[PDB]
DNA sequence: CCGAGCAGCATCATTACTTGTGAGCGGATAAC
DNA sequence: GTTATCCGCTCACAATGCCACACGCGCTGCTCGG
């Protein structure tokens, strides 16, 4: 009854997604499902309609590392570091690794319901920042988000209207920086 | 006797196949992963490290 | 006296220790030493002397 | 679609005859 | 065994000054960008 952990091997720059591809294919090369679970490159898709980047945008947990459910073998670990552009086991000593622990696996498992669950736009705004406005009723106008909301997702936002200072509800769409 | 000398003829072959072999490397990947037969031999290979 | 000193007396062992010498923290395995030796000699591609 | 910018890369084995010298360290070698 | 002794090996550290002239000095599949 092998049970095969969880390990982490290191990826390159801009590589990740074609390493987990020919993780894969060397898998079935070499027909070993068995001693491979399943490789693991968690992401986010952050949302923004506009602003240069639009209707979505792509993140990653973390870069540069690879997810793994292996099993802890010499055959599997030349496996692994017969494919194209990985670095090595990270974790302890070489040709020894160190698998991550379970309870690493649970909440990175709960991160990835959390992401998936809700499309969350990062870049996100905090109550007190000041910031415009280039929306045609308050053209390049600036005021100071009073208040941020994420459901309604109106930008509670003090702003200059006939001398006294008030709130307005206008939404993420039309924010300038920040 | 013991110190040849080496011309810009075996100098040149010789840092084109210094530069073929990665090219190797990439088309022996690159045709290990793609699929066999759909292809052309005209667009796995890149000459541009060449 | 060399064989004295020869830490190894086993032909795999050989090759462990070699793979161990040639490149240091790595999992000394049978295959692993053997690929490496008779890739490091032996080999038209990796190696031709002229 | 497709051109222009861009973000972090050993890009396998990328090897590599000395240069001459000094200092230090891990380990053989011997005294108590 | 201890205890120090010394030794083989490793690694750091130095390489005339000027000049002059010449040549050259990110990239590459991700990012963005409309």
């Amino acid at each position: 009854a092998p049970k095969k952990r969880w390990y982490v091997v290191q990826a390159f720059s801009g590589f990740e997604g074609r390493v987990a591809t020919s993780l894969r294919e060397h898998i079935k090369l070499h027909n070993m499902e068995d001693l491979f679970g399943e490789v693991m490159v968690p992401t986010e898709e952050v949302v923004e309609i506009r602003g240069g980047q639009r209707r979505k945008s792509e993140r990653k947990f973390f870069p540069g590392y690879v997810l793994v459910q292996m099993v802890m073998n010499d055959a599997s670990w030349h496996l692994v570091r017969s494919v194209p552009r990985v670095m090595g086991f990270i974790g302890g000593t070489s040709d020894r690794p160190a698998p991550i622990s379970d309870k690493e696996v649970d909440a990175i498992m709960n991160r990835l319901q959390q992401v998936g669950d809700k499309p969350r736009p990062k870049t996100l705004f905090e109550p007190g920042e000041m910031v415009r406005v280039n929306d045609g009723p308050f053209a390049d106008f600036n005021g100071v988000v009073e208040e941020v909301d994420y459901e309604k997702s109106r930008l509670k936002v003090s702003v200059s209207i006939f001398g006294r200072a008030t709130p307005v509800e206008l939404d993420f769409s039309q924010v300038e920086k920040a | 006797g013991n110190r040849r000398i080496r011309s810009v003829g075996e100098m040149a072959e010789n840092q084109f196949r210094v530069g073929l072999v990665r090219v190797e490397r990439a088309v022996k990947e690159r045709l290990s992963l793609g699929d066999l037969d759909t292809l052309m031999p005209q667009d796995m290979i890149n000459a541009k490290p060449i | 006296e060399t064989l004295r000193v020869d830490p190894t007396n086993d032909r795999l062992s050989a090759l462990v220790e070699i793979y161990r010498m040639m490149r240091p923290g790595e999992p000394p395995t049978r295959e692993a030493a053997e690929s490496l030796f008779e890739n490091l000699f032996f080999s038209e591609d990796r190696y031709d002397l002229s």
